[PDB]
RNA sequence: UAGCGGCGAGCGAACGGGGAGGAGCCCAGAGCCUGAAUCAGUGUGUGUGUUAGUGGAAGCGUCUGGAAAGGCGCGCGAUACAGGGUGACAGCCCCGUACACAAAAAUGCACAUGCUGUGAGCUCGAUGAGUAGGGCGGGACACGUGGUAUCCUGUCUGAAUAUGGGGGGACCAUCCUCCAAGGCUAAAUACUCCUGACUGACCGAUAGUGAACCAGUACCGUGAGGGAAAGGCGAAAAGAACCCCGGCGAGGGGAGUGAAAAAGAACCUGAAACCGUGUACGUACAAGCAGUGGGAGCAUGCUUAGGCGUGUGACUGCGUACCUUUUGUAUAAUGGGUCAGCGACUUAUAUUCUGUAGCAAGGUUAACCGAAUAGGGGAGCCGAAGGGAAACCGAGUCUUAACU
């Protein structure tokens, strides 16, 4: 029983070249080059789910550190102030509040000033 | 049951190792035979009893003995397979027809392997001391 | 033990032939083996030796900026080779007498539970004509059948040769695959008696 | 084709009841006068093959 | 297995048993009596076969379609539902098939049998000399000169010749067994250039023969020799009359044929690499495996009175390809121009182990006989007992004078 493999291979190559859609030059056209791009893309994607959680924390922390210093307190002292008052609110929201509702935010900086 | 509905017992069939079919296969690229050297090579591996050029065990040890021609043509008749012949007579030609000992066996011996019931007169045949007690305890007289 | 459909006579058949537990593995092995026995296995590709062409190196070992070749016939080249060329082979596999008998005893007893086995008295067509056989199966309410008979009538044989779904084996020539394949099995009282003695 | 026994091995080993192999000891052919009697006595009876070099023996004689 | 063997690698019997098939004669010659039973004429003359052949059953109506064998509904032949064709898949349209039948003729055969021609029976025996054997040297025997029988001989020699001689694995002696030195013999057995039929868990145009095709051709080589590539319009050529542009060209546009002409002969399908034309977005102060997380804008698709898809991706954090081989590779170490196709742990028999199924102190058959995957055939094999170099003894036995 001979097995021609033209139907199955095509379906394998065409699947990867579909993931490589958008890439420059051979990386979108040429299986042998695309297949590398698609693995590398996977590797970077896998690592960047880890880095996304880091980047955003830095982003929020910067926002909070900015919005705190407008009210006369540094980030380091503010967070200790909040921890010592048993405030459980995270960076993600403090950063959201910092941008949107500053009149509210100010109350957290006062709440921190108590400690 | 239909021709389709039949299936084997679980554990009966086990696929088979297929070497050189990608990473996911486990074995794949060097089909479980490592990197380089004589054993990796097609038609590779040394012959039997080869110890890297050290004198082999089957040559450093001395030869002994000689093959007896008499031992080839003598049987050890089991006493359990004794009353399976012709009532209670077991010469040699009678025992040979029962397919207990080979055709080219002149000398033969009844040993104590356990279990006799019927009386058997064992003629023209060498008999063991334990079997002599058994055969006579069952009933039959030797020679 | 087995009632008929035009008599109601108590044919006392043996218990450990027609009343056993269905051992699926055994049956599967015997039927697979039976199938494997049907193969003729007549095929051949030709190895790099058997291909036509010279042993000459097309180009020399070194010097030309090309991949070292030793033969036109090498299986990595086009139009020559097939690495592990098939040789005509025998796929028939051994089945132990007791396993074959055990499988028949297993399958033939499951026909009694499923009611595919229609035991009958004298079963024979009048003259060698399919029209009659086909017409008499309408009353019996059958279509895809294995008509097992002890005394193999030529009249009955000839009259089922053209009928596709009907097959007329002799009681001696029952098979594992056949008994399973056909949707009903019609055995003659003599044939049951012969099969009883054959399987034992 | 059937496997061939390594005959030389078949002439130096013998299969015991359990599965192990008995063999004669080395150092008892020549140069005996310098050897102590105690050695020559201990080398006289047959000896079982070691578990390390059992696999080498089992392969080279596959019938008995 | 026994043996052989730098006793290494390896080589490897026989006796005996089960089967297939069976079959024997003639010469080295003298009585009575006679051509007779045997081979072979040649015949003819039957039976067959082979090389031409003949008949050979029974379907219609609607629906879809270019076309019906299709679907739907009712019939009918079947010793014919093998298979093939026919405008899509046909038991019943056609060719076949089962089956029944054929030969003027030339042949393969199968026995009556007239017979140019050839000795049945019968007894007296004869009963194969440069031979057997030997020395020397080689070879064949499973057996490598070994303690080597047996066989063959190049060379040199040499019996006895049935009161005799050969073999029984150095050799001898007793027993047993055969009768060399001359011939001829069917079957079982091996093979397939070739002729048919039939079959494939064989291939389906880079496969299968090298060769589906005007292939051992083209082409290459002084020559021996090497040796390609290259299949498919459509149901039917109905192969595009006639116009128009062009050089009364190529090539096109119409028109027509067809169900369809991006089925128009560079002709089923028509992928990918590769090269284009048009639409959306981005892109001419910006440094690197070109992506990836983040993300504005713009363009489209939608439900809308929120936004969510899709394409693009300004700006920005991180980020030196894959394979190989290595202590270690972004490595400036190897391999890859790209795509498509093909391209590497197989098969047979033995063997040990694991799983699984059968049956169990038993298990189990081989060739073969069966037309037959049934079922016979247990010849065997393996197991149920081992110890010892071996005789031998044996739930023991070896060691040893004997063993705590
Ligand atoms: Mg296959
Ligand atoms: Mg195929
Ligand atoms: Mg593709
Ligand atoms: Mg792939
Ligand atoms: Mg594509
Ligand atoms: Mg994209
Ligand atoms: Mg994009
Ligand atoms: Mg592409
Ligand atoms: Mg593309
Ligand atoms: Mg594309
Ligand atoms: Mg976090
Ligand atoms: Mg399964
Ligand atoms: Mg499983
Ligand atoms: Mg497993
Ligand atoms: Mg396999
Ligand atoms: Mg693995
Ligand atoms: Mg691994
Ligand atoms: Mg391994
Ligand atoms: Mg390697
Ligand atoms: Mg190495
Ligand atoms: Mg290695
Ligand atoms: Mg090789
Ligand atoms: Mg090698
Ligand atoms: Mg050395
Ligand atoms: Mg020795
Ligand atoms: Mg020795
Ligand atoms: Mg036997
Ligand atoms: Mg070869
Ligand atoms: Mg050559
Ligand atoms: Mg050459
Ligand atoms: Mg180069
Ligand atoms: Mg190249
Ligand atoms: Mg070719
Ligand atoms: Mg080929
Ligand atoms: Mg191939
Ligand atoms: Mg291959
Ligand atoms: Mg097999
Ligand atoms: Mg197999
Ligand atoms: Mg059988
Ligand atoms: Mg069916
Ligand atoms: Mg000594
Ligand atoms: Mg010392
Ligand atoms: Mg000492
Ligand atoms: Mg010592
Ligand atoms: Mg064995
Ligand atoms: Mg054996
Ligand atoms: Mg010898
Ligand atoms: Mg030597
Ligand atoms: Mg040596
Ligand atoms: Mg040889
Ligand atoms: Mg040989
Ligand atoms: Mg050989
Ligand atoms: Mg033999
Ligand atoms: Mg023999
Ligand atoms: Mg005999
Ligand atoms: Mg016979
Ligand atoms: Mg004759
Ligand atoms: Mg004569
Ligand atoms: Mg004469
Ligand atoms: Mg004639
Ligand atoms: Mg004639
Ligand atoms: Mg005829
Ligand atoms: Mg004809
Ligand atoms: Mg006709
Ligand atoms: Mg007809
Ligand atoms: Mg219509
Ligand atoms: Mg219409
Ligand atoms: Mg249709
Ligand atoms: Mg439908
Ligand atoms: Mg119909
Ligand atoms: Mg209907
Ligand atoms: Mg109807
Ligand atoms: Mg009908
Ligand atoms: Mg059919
Ligand atoms: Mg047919
Ligand atoms: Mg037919
Ligand atoms: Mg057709
Ligand atoms: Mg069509
Ligand atoms: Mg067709
Ligand atoms: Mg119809
Ligand atoms: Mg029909
Ligand atoms: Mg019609
Ligand atoms: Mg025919
Ligand atoms: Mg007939
Ligand atoms: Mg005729
Ligand atoms: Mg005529
Ligand atoms: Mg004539
Ligand atoms: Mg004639
Ligand atoms: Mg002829
Ligand atoms: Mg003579
Ligand atoms: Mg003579
Ligand atoms: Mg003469
Ligand atoms: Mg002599
Ligand atoms: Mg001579
Ligand atoms: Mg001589
Ligand atoms: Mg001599
Ligand atoms: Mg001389
Ligand atoms: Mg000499
Ligand atoms: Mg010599
Ligand atoms: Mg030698
Ligand atoms: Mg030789
Ligand atoms: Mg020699
Ligand atoms: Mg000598
Ligand atoms: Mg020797
Ligand atoms: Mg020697
Ligand atoms: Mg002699
Ligand atoms: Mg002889
Ligand atoms: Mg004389
Ligand atoms: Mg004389
Ligand atoms: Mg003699
Ligand atoms: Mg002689
Ligand atoms: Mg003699
Ligand atoms: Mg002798
Ligand atoms: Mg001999
Ligand atoms: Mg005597
Ligand atoms: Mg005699
Ligand atoms: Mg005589
Ligand atoms: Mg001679
Ligand atoms: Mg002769
Ligand atoms: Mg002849
Ligand atoms: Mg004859
Ligand atoms: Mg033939
Ligand atoms: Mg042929
Ligand atoms: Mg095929
Ligand atoms: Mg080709
Ligand atoms: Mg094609
Ligand atoms: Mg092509
Ligand atoms: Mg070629
Ligand atoms: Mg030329
Ligand atoms: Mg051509
Ligand atoms: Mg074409
Ligand atoms: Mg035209
Ligand atoms: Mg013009
Ligand atoms: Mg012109
Ligand atoms: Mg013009
Ligand atoms: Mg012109
Ligand atoms: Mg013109
Ligand atoms: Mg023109
Ligand atoms: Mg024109
Ligand atoms: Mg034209
Ligand atoms: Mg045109
Ligand atoms: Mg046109
Ligand atoms: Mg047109
Ligand atoms: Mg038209
Ligand atoms: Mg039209
Ligand atoms: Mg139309
Ligand atoms: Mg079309
Ligand atoms: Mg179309
Ligand atoms: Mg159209
Ligand atoms: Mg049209
Ligand atoms: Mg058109
Ligand atoms: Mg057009
Ligand atoms: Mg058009
Ligand atoms: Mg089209
Ligand atoms: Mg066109
Ligand atoms: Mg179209
Ligand atoms: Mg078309
Ligand atoms: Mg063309
Ligand atoms: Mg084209
Ligand atoms: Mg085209
Ligand atoms: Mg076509
Ligand atoms: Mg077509
Ligand atoms: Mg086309
Ligand atoms: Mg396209
Ligand atoms: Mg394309
Ligand atoms: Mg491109
Ligand atoms: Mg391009
Ligand atoms: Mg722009
Ligand atoms: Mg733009
Ligand atoms: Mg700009
Ligand atoms: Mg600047
Ligand atoms: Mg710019
Ligand atoms: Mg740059
Ligand atoms: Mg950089
Ligand atoms: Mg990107
Ligand atoms: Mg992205
Ligand atoms: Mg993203
Ligand atoms: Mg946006
Ligand atoms: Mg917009
Ligand atoms: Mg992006
Ligand atoms: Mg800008
Ligand atoms: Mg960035
Ligand atoms: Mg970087
Ligand atoms: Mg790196
Ligand atoms: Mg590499
Ligand atoms: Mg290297
Ligand atoms: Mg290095
Ligand atoms: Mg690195
Ligand atoms: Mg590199
Ligand atoms: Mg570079
Ligand atoms: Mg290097
Ligand atoms: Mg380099
Ligand atoms: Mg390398
Ligand atoms: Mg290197
Ligand atoms: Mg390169
Ligand atoms: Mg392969
Ligand atoms: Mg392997
Ligand atoms: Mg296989
Ligand atoms: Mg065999
Ligand atoms: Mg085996
Ligand atoms: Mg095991
Ligand atoms: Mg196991
Ligand atoms: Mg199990
Ligand atoms: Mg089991
Ligand atoms: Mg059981
Ligand atoms: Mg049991
Ligand atoms: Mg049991
Ligand atoms: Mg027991
Ligand atoms: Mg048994
Ligand atoms: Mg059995
Ligand atoms: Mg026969
Ligand atoms: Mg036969
Ligand atoms: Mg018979
Ligand atoms: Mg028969
Ligand atoms: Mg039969
Ligand atoms: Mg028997
Ligand atoms: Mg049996
Ligand atoms: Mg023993
Ligand atoms: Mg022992
Ligand atoms: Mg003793
Ligand atoms: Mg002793
Ligand atoms: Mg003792
Ligand atoms: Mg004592
Ligand atoms: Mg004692």
């Amino acid at each position: 029983a001979r097995v021609k493999r033209g139907v199955i291979a095509r379906a394998r190559h065409k699947k990867i070249l579909k993931q490589a859609k958008g890439y420059y030059g051979a990386r979108s056209r040429v299986y042998r080059v695309a297949f590398q791009a698609v693995i590398k893309a996977g590797q970077y994607a896998y690592r960047d789910r880890r880095q996304r959680k880091r980047q955003f924390r830095q982003l929020w922390i910067a926002r909070i550190n900015a919005a705190a210093r407008q009210n006369g307190i540094s980030y380091s002292k503010f967070i200790n102030g909040l921890k010592k008052a048993s405030v459980e609110i995270d960076r993600k929201i403090l950063a959201d509040i910092a941008v949107f509702d500053k009149v509210a935010f100010t109350a957290l900086v006062e709440k921190a000033k108590a400690a | 049951m239909r021709l389709n509905t039949l299936s084997p017992a679980e554990g009966s069939k086990k696929a088979g190792k297929r070497l050189g079919r990608g990473i996911g296969s486990g074995l794949g690229k060097t089909g479980g035979r490592g990197h380089k050297g004589q054993k990796s090579r097609s038609g590779g591996g040394v012959r039997r009893g080869f110890e890297g050029g050290q004198m082999p065990l089957y040559r450093r040890l001395p030869k002994f003995g000689f093959t007896s021609r008499k031992a080839a043509i003598t049987a050890e008749i089991r006493l359990s397979d004794l009353a399976k012949v012709e009532g209670g007579v077991v010469d040699l030609n009678t025992l040979k027809a029962a397919n207990i000992i080979g055709i080219q066996i002149e000398f033969a011996k009844v040993i104590l392997a356990g279990e006799v019931t019927t009386p058997v007169t064992v003629r023209g045949l060498r008999v063991t001391k334990g079997a002599r007690a058994a055969i006579e305890a069952a009933g039959g007289k030797i020679e | 033990e087995l009632v008929l459909k035009d008599a109601q006579s108590a044919l006392t058949v043996s218990e450990t032939t027609f009343g056993r537990d269905f051992n699926e593995a055994l049956v599967h092995q015997v039927v697979v083996a039976y199938a494997a026995g049907a193969r003729q296995g007549t095929r051949a590709q030709k190895t790099r030796a058997e291909v036509t062409g010279s042993g000459k190196k097309p180009w020399r070992q070194k010097g030309t900026g090309r991949a070292r070749s030793g033969s036109i016939k090498s299986p990595i080249w086009r139009s020559g080779g097939v690495t592990f060329a098939a040789r005509p082979q025998d796929h028939s596999q051994k089945v132990n007498k007791k396993m074959y008998r055990g499988a028949l005893k297993s399958i033939l007893s499951e026909l009694v539970r499923q009611d595919r086995l229609i035991v009958v008295e004298k079963f024979s067509v009048e003259a060698p004509k399919t029209k009659l056989l086909a017409q008499k199966l309408k009353d019996m309410a059958l279509e895809d059948v294995l008509i097992i008979t002890g005394e193999l009538d030529e009249n009955l044989f000839l009259a089922a040769r053209n009928l596709h779904k009907v097959d007329v084996r002799d009681a001696t020539g029952i098979d594992p695959v056949s008994l399973i394949a056909f949707d009903k099995v019609v055995m003659t009282a003599d044939a049951v008696k012969q099969v009883e003695e054959m399987l034992a | 084709p059937k496997i061939k026994t390594v005959r030389g091995a078949a002439k130096r080993f013998k299969k015991t009841g359990k599965g192990g192999f008995k063999h004669k000891h080395a150092n008892l052919r020549h140069i005996l006068t310098k050897k102590a009697t105690k050695r020559k006595r201990h080398l006289r009876p047959k000896a079982m093959v070691s578990k390390g070099d059992l696999g080498l023996v089992i392969a080279c004689l596959p019938y008995a």
